[PDB]
């Protein structure tokens, strides 16, 4: 998955 | 409410015990509680109650595309029937999720987002609000689906507008919006392209902003920086 | 019970989904629904069973040895006074943990150990039984501690007894009980040497017994060995 | 800690 923060 | 006999200095305090003991249940209905008494929060009192809710919501996201995964191979060609177990575990586990996905939205609604005048505390508001549309979105199949979706775009929007009126572009809170809609616009909208662009633009203007920071500023906004790097050369 | 409407079967296979998940509380949920049908337990289902708890109640212990700690240095000489927060928190975690513990007795009390005739399925369920009474012991400073040592000290002596009667010394049961029942000893009873001792012996008898042993049975027990190994390594 | 199991 991709990155969120 | 449960915790509204605690005061609410015992309830942040006891919510940053929760974080030592990685018990994130129990710091998110502390911050709860906190949200609850009306006043509007310190900065460190927002990341406690985003720091809180992402964990907890990360572990049900996690757990649903486990059993979404299972579920999808129990339902193609040729394989054995195993019941409807594996859908109404995967609905239980769907519906608690939309279920703290609808706490936050309240709270937000009820009302965080209308008190918050200052940039830093709006915009991250509103990222919050599209953060937790953006999973339900994740799991949304009815007629509300594209409403769901539009709900996250909006509140994205709206934070994005505010943070390029009123944040330099190296804002750590300006830089996490971006890069998660970033993420919406890739794998919720069906959109890479502008998933790509928001990431690089958002990349490169933070790049040219970064001589005029201090060396914590810097280290935090490299941070973030990096990740929009990390998803850029994952898309690319 | 909230799982009374669920049929055994659709439990087992639930708590198998929630493992996969990393989904233990569920898991454990979906097994005491289990056990409550009242029938006897297979191997993989008592497995199942220990597994969901163990998971529980480790996150559980964790959590009160942060807690703890934290405490102690509240009340240190030179520490600033914080208030009742961490006491009572700690607390909170404390009667949560012992719920567990209570909850896992109760199962093994109404009706799993009465049931249990075979070596296999009654030392499990003694040494779980000892376990949970030494879960209670890490926590426990009333008029009942010593009691509640003496109970984990009991059931961990019967497993024993019938262990060392009815099963090989390779058998991981056997293997686990014995590792288990030597940190009773250690962290506990207070009783280092006794727990070096048995540490020992269990090894040594195991080692001399791994010539009878397939391939996988040799995996099986050579692990539990090697942290025999381990504590062993740690106490001396 | 020690190893249990
Ligand atoms: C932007 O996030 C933060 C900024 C500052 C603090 C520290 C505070 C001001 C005193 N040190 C803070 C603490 C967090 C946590 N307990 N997870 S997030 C966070
Ligand atoms: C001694 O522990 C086990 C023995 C055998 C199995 C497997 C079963 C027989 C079919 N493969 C089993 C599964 C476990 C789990 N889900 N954690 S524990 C465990
Ligand atoms: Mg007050
Ligand atoms: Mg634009
Ligand atoms: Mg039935
Ligand atoms: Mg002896």
């Amino acid at each position: 998955f991709p990155a969120t923060v | 409410g449960a915790m509204g006999s605690m005061e609410r200095a015992s309830l942040i305090q006891k919510a940053k015990l929760a974080e030592q003991a990685e018990r994130y249940e129990d710091m998110a209905a502390f911050m709860k509680g906190a949200v609850e008494k009306g006043e509007e929060l310190s900065c460190e009192e927002r990341n406690l109650l985003s720091v809180a809710y992402k964990n907890v919501v990360g572990g049900q996201r996690a757990a649903w595309r486990v059993l979404s995964s299972i579920e999808q191979k129990s339902n193609e060609e040729g394989s054995e029937e195993k019941g409807p177990e594996v859908r109404e575990y995967r609905e239980k586990v769907e519906t608690e999720l939309q279920g703290v996905c609808d706490t936050v939205l309240g709270l937000l609604d009820s009302h965080l987002i209308k008190e918050a005048g200052d940039a830093e505390s709006r915009v991250f508001y509103l990222k919050m609000k599209g953060d937790y549309y953006r999973y339900l979105a994740e799991v949304a199949t009815g007629d509300d689906k594209k409403r769901i979706i539009d709900s996250a775009r909006s509140a994205y929007q709206e934070a994005m507008d505010i943070s390029k009126k009123e944040m330099p572009p190296t804002n750590p809170i300006r830089l996490g919006l971006a890069l998660n809609f970033s993420v919406f616009h890739y794998e919720i909208a069906n959109s890479p392209e502008e998933a790509i662009s928001l990431a690089k633009t958002t990349f490169d203007e933070a790049m040219a902003d970064l001589h005029t920071l201090s060396e914590d500023s810097y280290k935090d906004s490299t941070l973030i920086m990096q990740l929009l790097r990390d998803n850029l050369t994952l898309w690319t």
